[PDB]
């Protein structure tokens, strides 16, 4: 019998900073055991500084960004071009999922940028259009590995203050651009170790209020 | 697992890859898939784990007891035909796809093993998920009289080629090398082209960020 | 596979394709289905490749010890070895053997043992997942009392319509000739049987 | 929901330093049957565009109906229809992949594995993937089937990334496929012999090269197998 | 599991309905009332899938109230039983059927007789002198089969039907949190606040 | 999935109380989700079951329940508006909606009132719910410590001991309490509270979880 | 009905500098029922330790079956048994029920007393050796101290510093699984003392 | 069914077998499966027999209608419309049909229609359950530019093959020749075909 | 369904098992003991599948009962808890397991302590100070975990047991009929006749 879906596994994450964010993916496409790309981008910059990555069945995933482009390009015409706010694009979303809630599109998506008061933000979504704004957030085939770490290191997990008897948490601080992209890129080669599906490269998506910057690093190709 | 076994001149040369899953996770990125079944006798292994090892070390013991009954050194064949018999006795449920290769009095030889227990033989043999990649190599740059040296260098390419592209298949190329009238020489990490960059930051905590209830020494003594 | 036997003037030869399948992957393509287990008794196998080589090894051992006790076998008795096994184990086997052999009293003997674990004595048989497109071929070009290069050329045109129609089959023509001269070991190539 | 009848195998393909090479053969098997042999499964569109399809045939004529009609179509008024406004690899892509995912939504997909090879206006390479499941992406080299298993691997040893297609001619290039196309002969049981070849240089625009043979095989070592490992005769 | 019971003694009908609402291996709500109002002389319990006896039930009543501010007339327990169980023959070969079984209760003031209506989710209608859904009708059936007469006073009732809830509550594996009890008379529909 | 969820009518209103862990199979997704929907300014949802389904017709009830107000120039009574959303469940009824959800609010003519909305059309008016995977130990500790006359500062800490509870036992619930208290001239968040450090500080002061070493 | 998932836990290895490391969690549950937060996972047979993940009436049977056959190998040997070779009596009782297996993931570690070399190993249920010179992971959570011990892993730590990475690695996968947690306990094991150590965790 | 088509210098012939089968019992044993559908544009039927002739009517009232307003049509035409209701409802159908036709200026000409709604041109076409046994037949003995002669044995020797091998094939043999001399039908009898 | 609690406080071990025995729509008994005595000072309280719950039981009982006549010995809670586990542990891989739960509380002598074992039908055996089996911790688990103090006298326990009691009998779906309750202490076993 015909299934409609697939897994072209890979792997993303989206960090939120004081006055920046990050959404990272690595660039490898996967069937089953074999690799359909090494260099196939899955974050993609949608305007109005928002970034965006719909991670798990790419056709699913491409069609969904796609429509998300076209509800900005909309959003304009109405509007008086007025800018599409993270929070407004994050609702937007959550329709164009829950629209298809009985034939799903098969993607955890994920959006970053900057809220109306310039702070960094960043939403996660399940397939289904449940949304949630976040610090931190990975997604896809190695999210289980990466996501504890970063409850560690991003918002100091289990980390109490040297010789306090454990009474003293670690204290909250924002982090650097330079200390998150360290993160993401240790996630990553971290990541590719250990999970078969996760590898080849690395394109990190930079969101300030200047605009949208990228940075690519290689990955193991094994 | 990628593996692969060529014929030469004057012997028989096999190699594998180091990769080990569980699932779509690395358990172990440096395993050993070549096994010793007697000196001059060795066999490379792909599909379950256990029974690879498992099948190979008690044809092994049985291959040793024989050799010391017979007062003579054993045979590939002997190996071969005691590795099919108690494959097809389990009627493929013992998951062992080997590549059985070695010299003795008789010459040198390279056969394969499937889980069912069909035998064949042949110059230049793969096995395991990379085998079509090792074999699209194989069938690319084979050649009837190969050198040590050649061989060597065509069975680490087909390894390579599984490493790269076979998602069950990475990290380093093992090879053992089995020549007539000499001992075999094991290349344990004949070529290690999967090294971890180094990291962006140490994640060295100080000492105390542990939170601790209870501390008590253990008797391991008497 | 695609596989035969024919018998012939001076006795009977065995044929067969090289090919060995994974689903639509070729693990072998270079293999040899043309087994001994006689001197001038030999087998093509069919069907599971495990299967057909366990049978093959076992028959081979039983007509070693018959011929230590009782002397050379018939090809009527290995025949009927093959059997036993293929008939009693018929739910745990995938095997379609084509028995053949020399004798000087009998000449060339062909017995053809399917699935269930049946015989069948023939002047020729075919067998194998190719032999379904050669059965209108082989019935109309067959002749009995035919000499060797008759006998070769008629197998060799069979097993090339074989391999040509049927994906299952391929790689390269191996014959076994058996006589009274001895055994004969023949090889043809895709770029001559292709282009027949 | 289907199931596919009349199939075709692997369609291979790479990018060199001026443009794409695409190649598969010309089998149309019925299951296990060789049926058809004389099936072609590269269709150019214009001067600079060629796709290369796999899967089931039936589903193969119709798309091959829909690029032919949509040459005509983008000739209606039109002047510029041979120059500025001719159809590009990336126009024809994206319509396809839009009609491949639109039928996988409906539970009606049109059974294949689509490659679609070409040169742009400005000289850039184009080469993308698409298959039933509206599934897309590209790389220097792509292939479907078995050729994704077998033919990729080889084709990587010679542009392993982007910064080696400069380094690639098209002797080269050629060469490899060329080579795949016989490794797949070796070790693919629905493969034939025959194939057919395309390049499209933005230099020397489409060269369509049909009725090709797989040649230069190994096949003499098989005299001295024997058995299958105890047999000496 | 609902418990729905009715009786029809000489003056009127009384029907007893369980409080119990239960969803997994949790018990909600103790005090749940399994009846609608349908018109002053006429009341409808019920008992089946969840929600789908409630949207039924409701559903029914503001058809028999519509009725009723058109005409201004009260229809008849049976004119009513024969609406319901038509509403339930139509839902049977739906895409989705009404999965509930009901017993109305009711007083003909014309006749000035009291009349109980079984029906099922099927549209399968039965006037009774007592009548049960579920399984509650394999444990009280030989209790009425044998006590009740026809010419009980509503008291006698009561006591009959207090008789048949010890026999659920001693032998029926659930707790069904006890019953809410009400009767249909000449005078309308009013509610027993303890038993 | 799992969660815990509770709701309970008092003297002063209504206590809100919800843990915070969403769960894919064993894999913990998130310790940060919003099982209260903010309805509006007087109307509070909670979330157990498909989150998706209960965001997006909680916030779809909103919306209706503002065009209510703009029509008839009145609040919106609790009875109406979880009527609203469940014939809207109720007409999607085996297509696979996943709801179990309490609409809470207080008004005039109603006072405190609670809802239990269900996906398969249960419509239940009631004084406590609890919903989720830990309910059974979160319904224990309400039942035996409940009281119609207790205060707005004891209510609070029962919600939030009870949720605790819940989230010990049961693995697929913990993360953090997030607590509310609905007024009649609206709800009021008292807001999010590590399970982790609630625990101990429990432990603690109140000598409960003498099994746990701490 | 998933064996390897009903009871939860997890069990984490590492090397250090001279020095060993393994760490276990304390729950024990019935799917999403906890019913023990005081259910050790590691035991050791004279200075050899083992950690079992898995189905707890398997760890437990285990563990007696490996005190049974270590006690009997000490009175014919006439002395401890070594982790290496107590690896390879674990692979293979293991293999003994390759087609009727213990449900478990164990996990050996210890440091060899003739050659002082730190040693650990992972085994599948079937008994498949995994040696590792870093690491070795097993439990409901592998996946997540998979990702913390690849990042936060370094080589020849010290004891006092490898006791922070190998607690840290645990705490965080723990949080991050719904079956595990409820408590843990590290062993520090040297040459010639071992101190065993109960972290302070989050108990939901 | 076994039905076969071959083009020859004058024109094409078809060729087809006289059993219809419900599992193993022949329901009719003297079926016409060769069937008009114009003067000159005849075709095969195989497969399930309601779908091939619901099939045959269409097509038919299809070419009447088109004739009336554009003349004669094609064979390639004849196929177009065949194919499109074979592929537009290959979920629902069961139908292998071979066109056949003969023009003026195109003379004879083959197609063939498979499960999946494909087309084929060909120089001849086989198809049926019992084609599977003569492929290797066929494509030996196929010659371009037969003679009528010869076009006629060489369909009678192969549909005789496919008839002794295929249990689901026998009867009579019917013929049908297109040529620009008109339409000539041809039958041939067991007694005479078996014993070729 | 079945239900077995347990609690073991200061100097006692209280197990609490329901007195129902449904088989199908019926309550077939509403006075069942679901326990045996294996020695003076050890209590085996058990729920599961039909048949094997007595079955299993009874030949532990004998099993016991043998060792103490062979040795003149008592065996301790902890002996008998790791006699149980194995018998289990072997169950779970035959033919046909025993799908029985079962709770061990006994006091032992040598050390002057109570002890509560809980063993499952795979042999997953835990001491505890409070146990349950079958959805039964699902309701009491949160009660105890907040009044269970461990320094608690028998009187205290049997009042924290009633309010576990009335917890299942208000929020549990069936009817289980109450419990039988005994106690284990240094002077041996005893049954509470009013509870
Ligand atoms: C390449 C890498 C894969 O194609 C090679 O073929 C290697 C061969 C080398 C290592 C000899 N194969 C594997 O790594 C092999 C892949 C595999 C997985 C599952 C079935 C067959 C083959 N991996 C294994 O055998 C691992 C070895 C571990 C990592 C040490 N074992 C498992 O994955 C076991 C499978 C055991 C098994 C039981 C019954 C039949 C077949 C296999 N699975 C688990 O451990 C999963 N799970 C862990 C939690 O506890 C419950 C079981
Ligand atoms: C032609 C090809 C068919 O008539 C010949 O008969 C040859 C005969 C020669 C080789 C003696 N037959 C085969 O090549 C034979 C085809 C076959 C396959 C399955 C059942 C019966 C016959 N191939 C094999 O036996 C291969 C040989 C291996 C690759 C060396 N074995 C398999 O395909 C195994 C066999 C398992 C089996 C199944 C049922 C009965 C007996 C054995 N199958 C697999 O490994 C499973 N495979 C996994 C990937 O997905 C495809 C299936
Ligand atoms: C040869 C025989 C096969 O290639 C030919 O192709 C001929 C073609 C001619 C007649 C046009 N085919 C048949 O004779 C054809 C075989 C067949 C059977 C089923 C499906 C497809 C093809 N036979 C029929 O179509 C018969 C004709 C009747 C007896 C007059 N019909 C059936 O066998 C019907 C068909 C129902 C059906 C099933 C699936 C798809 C389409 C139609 N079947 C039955 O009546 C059921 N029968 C009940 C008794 O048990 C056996 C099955
Ligand atoms: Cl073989
Ligand atoms: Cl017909
Ligand atoms: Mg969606
Ligand atoms: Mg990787
Ligand atoms: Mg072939
Ligand atoms: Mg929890
Ligand atoms: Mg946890
Ligand atoms: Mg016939």
């Amino acid at each position: 019998q015909f299934n409609p879906y697939g897994d072209n596994g890979g792997t993303i994450l989206g960090i939120a900073g004081e006055d920046f964010a990050v959404l990272a993916g690595d660039t490898r496409n996967i069937t089953d055991y074999s690799i359909n790309s090494r260099y196939e981008p899955k974050v993609f910059d949608c305007g109005d500084n928002i970034v965006m990555s719909a991670n798990g069945f790419a056709a699913d995933g491409d069609a969904l960004v796609k429509r998300f482009k076209n509800s900005v390009k909309w959003y304009h015409f109405d509007h008086n071009d007025k800018k599409l706010s993270i929070n407004s694009a994050a609702r937007n979303i959550q329709h164009l999922l829950y629209g298809k809630r009985f034939f799903p599109y098969y993607v955890h998506t994920i959006i970053a940028g900057l809220d109306e008061d310039g702070k960094g933000a960043v939403y996660s979504f399940d397939p289904v259009g449940s949304y949630e704004r976040e610090q931190c957030r990975a997604g896809g085939a190695a999210a289980s590995l990466i996501m504890p770490f970063l409850d560690n290191q991003v918002n100091f997990k289990n980390q109490y203050e040297p010789g306090t008897n454990g009474k003293v948490k670690k204290p909250l601080k924002y982090l650097s651009v330079e200390e998150v992209i360290k993160l993401v890129r240790d996630s990553f080669t971290s990541a590719t170790e250990r999970h078969i599906q996760v590898g080849d490269g690395l394109e990190i998506l930079i969101v300030t209020k200047d605009g949208v910057r990228k940075e690519f690093y290689e990955l193991k190709r094994d | 697992t990628t593996i692969v076994g060529v014929k030469f001149n004057n012997g028989v040369v096999i190699a594998a890859d180091t990769r080990s899953t569980q699932g779509p996770i690395v358990a172990d990125k440096n395993c050993a898939k070549l096994h010793r079944i007697s000196p001059k006798i060795w066999c490379a292994g792909a599909g379950t784990a256990a029974d690879t090892e498992a099948v190979t070390q008690l044809i092994g013991s049985n291959i040793e007891l024989h050799s010391l009954y017979t007062s003579r050194e054993p045979r590939v064949v002997s190996a071969l035909q005691m590795l099919k018999q108690h494959l097809f006795k389990y009627q493929g449920h013992i998951g062992a796809y080997l590549i059985v290769a070695g010299v003795d009095p008789t010459g040198s030889h390279l056969f394969s093993i499937h889980a069912h227990g069909s035998t064949d033989v042949g110059y230049y043999l793969s096995l395991g998920s990379g085998s079509l990649a090792a074999m699209a190599v194989l069938e690319s740059h084979w050649k009837q009289d190969l050198t040590k040296e050649e061989a060597i260098k065509l069975a680490s390419d087909a390894i390579q080629a599984g490493i790269w592209n076979d998602l069950g298949s990475g990290s380093n190329v093992d090879v053992c090398v089995m020549e007539i009238g000499k001992d075999a020489e094991y290349l344990r990490n004949y070529l290690t082209p999967n090294v971890r960059e180094e990291k962006q930051k140490s994640y060295k905590f100080p000492r105390g960020t542990t939170a601790v209830l209870k501390e008590s020494i253990v008797n391991i003594c008497d | 596979t695609s596989i035969m036997a024919v018998t012939f003037k001076d006795g009977v030869i065995l044929g067969a394709d090289s090919r060995t399948t994974t689903g639509a992957y070729i693990a072998n393509r270079v293999t040899d289905k043309l087994t001994r287990v006689h001197d001038k008794i030999w087998c093509c196998r069919s069907g599971s490749a495990a299967d057909t080589q366990a049978i093959a090894d076992i028959v081979q051992y039983h007509l070693e010890l018959y011929t230590s006790q009782y002397g050379t076998p018939s090809t009527e008795t290995a025949a009927s070895v093959f059997k036993e096994l293929c008939y009693e184990n018929k739910d745990n086997l995938t095997a379609g053997i084509i028995v053949a052999g020399y004798d000087d009293k009998n000449k060339g003997e062909v017995y053809t043992i399917p699935l269930g674990g049946s015989v069948h004595k023939l002047p020729y048989a075919i067998a194998g997942s190719g032999s379904t497109f050669i059965y209108g071929y082989c019935d109309k070009n067959f002749r009995e009392n035919m000499s060797k290069e008759e006998t070769v050329d008629f197998i060799k045109h069979s097993l090339s319509q074989a391999i040509k129609w049927d994906g299952s089959s391929g790689g390269v023509i191996r014959m076994v000739v058996l006589t009274a001269a001895g055994v004969e070991r023949l090889i043809f190539y895709p770029d001559e049987y292709e282009q027949l | 929901t289907q199931q596919p009848i009349v199939t075709g195998t692997s369609v291979i393909s790479m990018k060199y330093d001026n443009g794409v090479i695409i190649a598969a053969d010309n089998l149309g098997s019925y299951g296990s049957l060789l049926r058809f042999n004389g099936v072609e499964r590269l269709i150019p569109v214009g001067d600079n565009t060629v796709v290369g399809i796999s899967g089931d045939i039936s589903d193969m004529q119709h798309i091959e109906r829909l690029l032919k009609d949509l040459v005509t179509e983008n000739a209606y008024d039109n002047p510029l229809a041979d120059a500025e406004e001719a159809l590009e690899p990336s126009y024809i892509f994206e319509y396809l992949a839009t009609v491949m995912y639109q039928r996988r939504s409906k539970m009606n997909p049109l059974w294949n594995a689509i490659i679609v090879a070409g040169v742009q206006s400005n000289g850039d390479q184009f080469l993308r993937y698409v298959n039933l499941l509206g599934v897309t992406y590209s790389s220097p080299t792509l292939a479907t089937g078995f050729g994704a298993h077998m033919a990729n691997p080889l084709l990587r040893k010679v542009v392993d990334r982007e910064s080696d297609i400069p380094k690639t001619t098209v002797q080269v290039a050629e060469e490899a496929i060329v080579n795949a196309m016989r490794v797949l002969y070796y070790r693919d049981a629905r493969s034939s012999r025959n194939f057919s070849l395309a390049i499209i240089d933005k230099n020397t625009g489409l060269t369509f090269k049909k009725n090709l043979q797989v040649e230069n095989m190994k096949w003499d070592f098989a005299k001295d197998i024997k058995g299958y490992g105890t047999q000496k005769i | 599991m609902d418990i729905i019971l009715g009786i029809r003694v000489q003056d009127s009908v009384i029907l007893a309905s369980s409080k119990a609402v239960t969803r997994g291996i949790s018990v909600l709500k103790d005090s749940d009332d399994k009846t609608r109002q349908l018109s002053p002389h006429t009341l409808m319990s019920f008992a089946g899938e969840a929600g789908d006896t409630v949207q039924f039930a409701e559903y029914i009543q503001a058809n028999i109230q519509l009725y009723s501010i058109r005409e201004d007339y009260e229809l008849s327990p049976q004119a009513v039983s024969s609406f319901v169980r038509q509403e339930l023959a139509k839902s049977i070969r739906s895409r989705r059927p009404y999965q509930v079984n009901v017993l109305i209760g009711g007083y003909d003031k014309k006749k000035n007789k009291p009349e109980l209506y079984q029906i099922d989710y099927l549209g399968t209608k039965v006037e009774l002198p007592y009548g049960a859904h579920g399984y509650s009708g394999f444990y009280t059936f030989s209790l009425l089969d044998h006590h009740y007469r026809p010419d009980m006073t509503t008291e006698e009732g009561l006591d009959l039907l207090k008789l048949c809830v010890q026999e659920l509550e001693k032998r029926m594996p659930m707790d069904f949190k006890g019953v809410i009890v009400k009767i249909v008379d000449k005078d309308g529909i009013r509610q027993v606040d303890d038993f | 999935a799992g969660a815990t969820t509770l709701a309970f009518r008092f003297q002063g209103g209504i206590i809100v109380a919800v843990d915070s862990r969403a769960t894919a199979g064993n894999w913990v997704a998130s310790q940060t989700v919003k099982k209260v929907i903010e309805i509006n300014p007087f109307l509070l949802g909670t979330m157990a079951g498909g989150a998706a389904d209960c965001q997006f017709w909680e916030t779809w009830l909103g919306s209706q329940c503002r065009l209510h107000e703009l029509r008839e120039k009145e609040r919106i009574s609790v009875a109406a508006a979880s009527r609203i959303l469940s014939n809207l469940v109720y007409q999607y009824k085996g297509a696979g909606l996943s709801m179990g959800t309490m609409i809470c609010g207080y008004t005039r003519k109603e006072g405190p009132t609670i809802y239990y909305v269900d996906s398969d059309g249960t419509r239940l008016k009631g004084d406590i719910f609890c919903v989720g995977s830990g309910q059974t130990f979160a319904y224990g500790v309400l039942d035996s410590n409940y009281k119609w006359d207790l205060s707005v500062e004891d209510a609070l800490y029962l919600g939030k001991r009870s949720i605790l509870a819940a989230a010990h036992r049961d693995a697929y619930s913990g993360g953090s309490v997030n607590l509310y208290h609905v007024t009649e001239d609206g709800w009021i968040y008292h807001g999010n509270h590590d399970v982790g450090e609630l625990f101990w500080k429990v432990k603690e002061e109140e000598g409960s979880f003498n099994n746990v070493i701490g | 009905s998933d064996p390897s998932s009903i009871n939860g836990g997890i069990v984490v290895a590492m090397t250090g500098k001279d020095c060993v490391a393994i760490a276990c969690d304390l729950r024990l549950g019935s799917q999403s029922l906890g019913v023990s937060n005081k259910f050790e996972k590691i035991f050791h047979y004279g200075h050899v330790f083992l950690g079992i993940t898995g189905l707890a009436t398997d760890v437990t049977t285990l563990n007696e079956m490996f005190r049974y056959k270590t006690n009997l190998y000490k009175l014919k040997e006439e002395r401890a048994i070594e982790p290496e070779t107590f690896t390879q009596l674990v692979s293979s009782s293991l293999y003994e029920r390759r087609f009727g297996p213990y449900f478990v993931g164990p996990v050996v570690a210890g440091i060899n007393s003739k050659s002082g070399k730190p040693f650990i190993a992972g085994f599948d249920l079937i008994g498949c050796i995994d040696e590792a010179k870093d690491f070795i992971v097993s439990g409901t959570a592998s996946d997540q101290l998979f990702g913390m011990c690849e990042s936060l892993y370094e080589p020849n730590l010290e004891p006092e510093d490898l006791f922070e990475t190998i607690s840290q690695a645990l705490l965080n996968a723990a949080d991050r699984d719904a079956l595990s947690g409820w408590g843990a306990v590290v062993y520090i094991i040297k040459k010639d003392e071992v101190v065993k150590r109960y972290l302070k965790m989050r108990q939901d």
